[PDB]
């Protein structure tokens, strides 16, 4: 590794830290009723996520190098990461235990818990997806590095691609750096499989934007905020 | 055991180059016959391709043919995307048969168009991609252990990580001066994913001959 490169790491694992969960008055202003228990489910998921969704801007508007781009870059990349950021954000919250997701509540949320709420359709891609990222015994560095790359990728209308791509190339060295230091057992392997979660995000993302397309057949309403950051109505 | 002879060898089998026809928008009943040909010809070397890759014929018969049709939108974009390199402005096929932003709806395409040239072609093109890092991309593509209803699920993830660690020797050798060709490399898979998924059907499976399930046509090129 290199002592600049550590730096960067440090700070990142800092700021993932920082904003991992939502403040104790965010959450608790959610729970507070009129409709039956399955809207209920569905508005605490749709509610939280919200804070979540803010909780990943926090992390991106301060990673080296954001500051370098045009405000349009920076919005096209922010709506374009949302969805894909927050799968980590689960992953992390996952439990083999239960195979279920630890919410902000200490809530254990899991297949039944999903389907209740009307998200039956994609809840096991996303425990799948769970289990794909804790088989690979993935750290806090390693997320981190990987939520970098993932804000900085080539994304469609995208004003200064180039200097997202060479912004995402000092993230990359860093996780490699990294990767070769901790990992000896193929450490090039494990950097291609890290890497390679960055093609299985473009899948569940799209699959985020069918199922939040399927509310409406139901008559789920998807909060005002997210169905603007996540353009649901095209 | 993965050889990067074999991996070379496969891509080279089918290794297509011979004219550089432009395609011809009419019923003259002939260019249903050049887009006919280029379609067969690209399919079959779709399956022939895969054969030739270490140990794919070894998997259980079920499992050849899932991993075909779950990677079939993204092997084909990535092929047809690299030999489109000299192509001008447009995409090659199999028949050396060339498709532009006007030519495209026919042959399936059409809304994949100007991302393909953009985000694959141009990227390949200034980064001079190779022959032999596409035959393991593709590879990696079609050994992908999370595909559904695999059976030689590990078998399939353990061979991946195999040509993971080939392409990560053969670029460290051909370009120790370029570091990140390796990840640079990796980075083209989200692209492709992307732009598979705005597919939604397997590309020129219709401009076949006849009717056949995709279970069939694949389950029988895989053994003739
Ligand atoms: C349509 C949209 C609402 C669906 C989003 C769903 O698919 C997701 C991806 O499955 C959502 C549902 C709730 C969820 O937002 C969360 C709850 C938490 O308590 C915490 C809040 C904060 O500490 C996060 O760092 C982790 C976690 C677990 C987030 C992650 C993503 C989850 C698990």
């Amino acid at each position: 590794i290199s002592p600049e490169q550590e730096e960067l790491i440090h700070r990142l694992v800092y700021f993932q830290n920082e904003y991992e969960h939502p403040s104790e008055e965010d959450v608790k202003r959610i729970i507070n009723d009129g409709e039956d228990q399955c809207d209920v489910r569905f508005r605490h998921i749709t509610e939280i996520t919200i804070l979540t969704v803010q909780l990943i801007v926090e992390f991106a508007k301060r990673l080296p190098g954001f500051d370098k781009l045009l405000r349009e870059d920076q919005i096209a990349l922010l709506k374009a990461c949302s969805s894909e950021v927050m799968m980590f954000r689960m992953a992390r919250r996952y439990d083999v235990q239960t195979d279920s997701i630890l919410f902000v509540n200490n809530q254990p949320y899991s297949r039944d818990s999903y389907n209740l709420a009307g998200m039956g359709e994609t809840i096991e891609d996303l425990l799948h997806f769970c289990r794909t990222m804790y088989s690979m015994r993935v750290d806090n560095a390693e997320y981190a590095l990987l939520t970098a790359i993932v804000i900085f990728s080539e994304r469609p209308a995208l004003i200064e691609g180039w200097k997202v791509e060479k912004i995402q190339e000092i993230y990359l060295e860093a996780l490699r750096a990294y990767v070769d230091n901790r990992r000896k057992p193929k450490p090039g392997t494990i950097f291609a499989k890290l890497l390679s979660v960055l093609t299985e995000l473009r899948t569940l993302g799209n699959q985020n934007s069918e199922m939040c397309f399927s509310l409406k057949l139901k008559n789920k309403k998807l909060p005002p905020f997210l169905a603007e950051i996540w353009d649901v109505d095209l | 055991d993965m050889p990067l002879e074999r991996i070379i060898e496969a891509e080279k089998r089918v290794e297509c180059n011979d004219p550089l026809v432009a395609l011809v928008v009419n019923e003259n009943n002939t260019t249903v016959n050049n887009i006919c040909q280029a379609t067969h010809k690209q399919l079959f070397q779709l399956v022939q391709w895969a054969k030739l890759v270490p140990h794919f014929t070894s998997l259980p018969l079920t499992d050849q043919v899932q991993l075909l049709r779950a990677g079939w939108n993204e092997l084909l974009i990535a092929a047809f995307s690299h030999r489109s390199m000299q192509a001008q402005d447009a995409i090659v096929l199999a028949t050396g048969l060339t498709v532009n932003k006007s030519t495209a709806h026919a042959v399936g395409v059409g809304n994949i168009y100007d991302r393909v040239l953009s985000e694959l072609v141009n990227k390949m093109k200034e980064m001079k991609m190779d022959k032999t890092e596409l035959g393991c991309l593709r590879a990696i593509i079609l050994y992908n252990p999370d595909v559904r209803g695999i059976k030689s699920v590990q078998e399939v993830e353990m061979l991946r990580e195999k040509i993971y660690g080939v392409l990560e020797e053969y670029t460290r050798t051909t370009h120790p001066n370029e570091p990140g060709r390796f990840a640079k490399l990796l980075l083209r898979l989200p692209a492709l994913r992307s732009i598979g998924l705005k597919c939604l059907e397997h590309l020129f499976f219709f401009k076949l001959i006849g009717d056949v399930p995709i279970d069939t046509f694949l389950m029988e090129m895989l053994e003739g």
